[PDB]
């Protein structure tokens, strides 16, 4: 019948690995014993976003909103525009699509609009040099996410536009079992509807921490004016720690509220940063969901992925444990050979998935 | 211009 | 209301009782010269001044008696000093055409404004220390949100040097006087015109709105004071 | 007495061209 | 306390499972500690400085697939 | 178009 989960964990997940595996899903519980129950707007608006890029898939949520009975179809794709609801940003609803462009029918082009950025959800900025790399290094060669607007909190009026060319199979084997030596450390400090004074105090403050390195550091200052600022002020900074050798990268990202002071966040990302790299092996925590997943919806074969210790937290726990109930595939881990680290190496079998919606 | 004559 | 305190040209800090009807305490080096701004806490127990040193001093009131406490160097000359009601926030006018914002508390830079082409003469914070007002010689009037220091709008307001402007207490609307001798109501909210008050013969150079802002008073070069009350 | 030294960032703003502009947003 | 027992045993919650041997994604940014303490930790960044042919193009890919073959039989 | 977001939550 339907394999069943419990409340609102990993709302999105259940959803793209059932649209992924083809295999019906229940969600059931979600949020019942709070006083308003049941699904959120922006859950609900997730759910639209998913009819609207497959066809033939049946959602069914419940008189009370807390049960969804989820059918998958086939992912098709298209050109469409999404509206994103206030109380989520565009990452929000751009991170789970990026789970399922590259194994399309036909090309994903979705323009979205809405809030840009938020304290919890992935930044744009994120996105195109956090998360997207990994897809390339996973065998999607063509993805983009222009912005054409930044919307900051709370009135939003941002716009960006998802683009992905490449359509394959299925991404190809992990092989990595070495700690990346990053070579240099860029980020953008962005602001909007601000003056650009904000924007160059952050990379002082982001500089101060980060001097000391032996490296190259280089942040872009990306100030919007005009038009395409957004229709409230805000402003952000996202450092990226960047390894030319293999193409990997390691990035932190946070955006500031009214009051605060733009040196003080610029060096709590800098630092920020680098707890990241600490925690780190061969990927950083906030994109261990996008490889993870894709190792398991590769072929017949074993990859190789290094994490750290610090890395098997809660969050890898359920994420495994939903990944099994779904595909039952199991994240085998064997230590590394050294002694100067603790690191640890996740081996997964792919379950064979190919793009059959594609033509040929 | 002078501080003193443009205030007062 | 006992007490008076004066900023002379001269760098001197004077302090006044009414009740005695005599001068308590002079400080002459209070600067190295003219403290062209002076502005008190809500508390009232702390001093901001601000001088032609370039400096920034804060005194303590202890039994009564003026102690220098800290002092804030600047890159230039300094106009106007002001605190904000809740006593977080410090504005400073320079005459660099920018104004500076501090947090009170632990002096530490929060914006700099800018935008002005000649220098700003009078700051004015909400109740609420929301919105700041700054005027300039250049015949504007600029509001500025403080929680990003952004421009809200600029009004061409006067046709001369604009030299102070006050918020109605518990709201948002605010007066400005001029070099042409025309006291203006403004709205705050709409940033429109509400009343222009013509009776001065020549400059206004000083403008105090009541506590309750039940009235207004008015001084200029003609000599002559005049209480604008709420009908 | 504490002095305390502010030298405040530069309000001095760079514009950068429009079409740096593009090449930096395309990236 | 092999972990790896630990992350099949459903019975056993993750943070129960994380304690023994030693919330939500949907906010992307991970959790951290507070900025003073972090702040601390690297007045020195001395801990992370560690971190700073076939003929036939054919034979290449036959020799691809079966190195990767290798691998598998070696992990299996 | 097929399938459906068949919300009949009250």
């Amino acid at each position: 019948k339907y394999t069943t989960f419990q409340g609102s964990q990993n709302f999105r997940l259940r959803i793209v690995l059932a649209t992924l595996s083809g295999k019906p899903i229940k969600i059931e519980k979600i949020r019942s014993g709070d006083l308003n129950p049941g699904l959120k707007d922006y859950e609900v608006s997730f759910l639209r976003l998913i009819e609207s890029v497959t066809n033939g898939s049946v959602i069914e949520i419940s008189y009370t909103g807390t049960t969804v009975i989820y059918r998958p179809g086939i992912i098709v794709g298209g050109a469409s525009t999404h509206i994103c609801p206030s109380s989520k940003p565009v990452g929000y609803f751009v991170e789970p699509m990026l789970y399922l462009a590259p194994f399309s029918k036909k090309k994903f082009s979705i323009l979205f609009k809405g809030i840009t950025a938020s304290h919890n959800d992935a930044g744009i900025e994120a996105i195109k040099w956090g998360l997207m790399p990994v897809m390339e290094k996973f065998g999607v060669r063509e993805c983009a996410l222009h912005t054409l607007k930044r919307g900051s909190p709370p009135l939003g009026g941002g716009e960006v536009h998802l683009v992905v060319d490449s359509l394959i199979a299925q991404p190809i084997t992990m092989h990595e079992i070495d700690r990346p030596i990053i070579s240099s450390i860029t980020g953008v400090a962005y602001s909007t509807r601000v003056s650009p004074s904000l924007v160059n105090r952050m990379i002082d403050g982001a500089k101060k921490v980060l001097k000391n390195l032996q490296c190259e550091v280089n942040i872009t200052a990306d100030v919007w004016r005009g038009e395409n600022s957004g229709k409230s002020p805000g402003w952000g900074i996202t450092l990226v720690a960047q390894s030319k050798q293999k193409g990997w990268s390691y990035f932190a990202e946070d955006i500031g509220d009214a009051g605060s002071i733009p040196e003080e966040l610029g060096e709590k990302v800098a630092c920020q940063l680098l707890e990241e790299i600490s925690k780190s092996a061969a990927v950083g925590r906030n994109q261990l969901p996008l490889a993870i997943v894709y190792m398991v919806i590769g072929k017949e074969d074993i990859g190789r992925l290094r994490i750290n210790k610090e890395q098997i937290d809660e969050r890898f726990i359920i994420l495994l444990r939903d990944i099994k109930k779904i595909f039952n595939t199991e994240v085998f881990l064997k230590p590394v050979d050294e002694a100067d680290n603790e690191d640890m190496i996740a081996t997964i079998k792919g379950i064979g998935f190919t793009n059959t919606s594609k033509k040929i | 211009p002078d501080s003193t004559n443009i205030k007062l | 209301g006992l007490l008076v305190i004066l900023g002379t040209r001269n760098g001197e800090l004077q302090l006044f009782d009414l009740a005695s009807s005599s001068l308590l305490d002079t400080i002459e080096d209070a600067h190295d010269a003219a403290i062209w701004s002076l502005d008190l806490t809500s508390d009232g127990k702390r001093l901001v001044t601000g001088s032609a040193d370039k400096t920034v001093k804060f005194w303590d009131f202890k039994v009564l008696k003026l102690h220098h406490d800290t002092t804030l160097e600047l890159t230039d000359d300094i106009l106007c000093v002001r605190v904000s009601p809740d006593d977080r926030y410090l504005a400073i006018s320079l005459l660099d055409n920018t104004v500076k914002v501090f947090f009170l508390d632990s002096m530490k830079f929060y914006l700099s404004l800018y935008g002005h082409k000649l220098p700003v003469l009078s700051i004015d914070i909400s109740f609420d220390s929301k919105m700041i007002i700054t005027s300039s010689a250049d015949k504007n009037i600029k509001i500025w949100g403080l929680d990003f220091g952004d421009c809200h709008k600029s009004l061409f307001a006067h046709q001369d040097s604009i030299m102070n402007v006050k918020f109605l207490p518990q709201s948002h609307n605010f007066f400005s006087c001029s070099k042409d001798a025309v006291v203006k109501y403004w709205d705050g909210e709409k940033f429109e015109c509400i009343q222009k008050l013509y009776a001065h013969q020549s400059e206004v150079w000083a403008l105090a709105v009541a506590t309750d802002g039940g009235f207004v008073v008015s001084s200029s070069h003609d000599h002559s004071i005049r209480i604008w009350e709420e009908t | 007495p504490k002095v305390i030294r502010f030298n405040g960032p530069s309000d001095v703003y760079v514009p950068p061209s429009k079409k740096t502009q593009k090449l930096l947003r395309s990236g | 306390w092999n972990i790896g027992k630990l992350i099949y045993m459903d019975n056993i919650s993750p943070e129960e499972c994380i304690r023994r041997w030693r919330v939500d994604l949907e906010k992307f940014v991970p959790y951290f500690d507070t900025f003073e303490k972090l702040a601390k930790k690297w007045k020195s960044v001395d801990a992370i400085k560690e971190r700073f042919e076939y003929d036939t193009w054919y034979e290449l890919q036959k020799a691809k697939i079966s190195k990767q073959l290798e691998i598998n039989n070696i992990e299996y | 178009k097929r399938g459906g977001v068949i919300d009949k939550r009250f």
